[PDB]
């Protein structure tokens, strides 16, 4: 398991994780106002 | 047995004995810490009739 | 009167957070070996 190489993958792809990872939170945020 | 296992009895015994008075430092916090430490020095292990 | 505070017990927090900080610190040093 090349964890050392793996860390560079997410470091370069940090925009992708942040870009749509916070979108999931935004998706569920509207669900709070859609519930009792 | 109830008197033996009680915290109050241990505290009142330690406050009366000379083993503790001669070990007083004069600082309230240190004396309280020493008293609390010596409270746990007396442990009561209850017995079971089934195991004799 | 209690002899000592029940919280936040600095000594307990230093070890737990230091170990967690040490664990990630090991990973940072681990991941730079293959980067060279």
């Amino acid at each position: 398991l090349d964890i050392r190489g793996l860390f560079r993958t997410l470091w370069a792809g940090k925009l992708w994780i942040i870009g749509m990872g916070l979108a999931f939170a935004l998706i569920a945020l509207a669900y709070t106002f859609f519930a009792r | 047995v109830m008197q033996l296992a009680s915290w109050d009895t241990r505290r009142e015994f330690w406050l009366q004995t000379d083993y503790y008075k001669q070990r007083m430092v004069g600082n309230s916090k240190a004396d309280a810490a020493l008293l609390d430490e010596m409270i746990n020095n007396i442990q009561f292990i209850p017995g079971d009739f089934t195991r004799a | 009167e209690p002899v000592k505070r029940d919280s936040p017990r600095r000594a307990f927090l230093m070890i737990m957070w230091g170990i967690v900080g040490g664990l990630i610190g090991a990973g940072v040093a681990l991941t730079r070996r293959c980067s060279k």
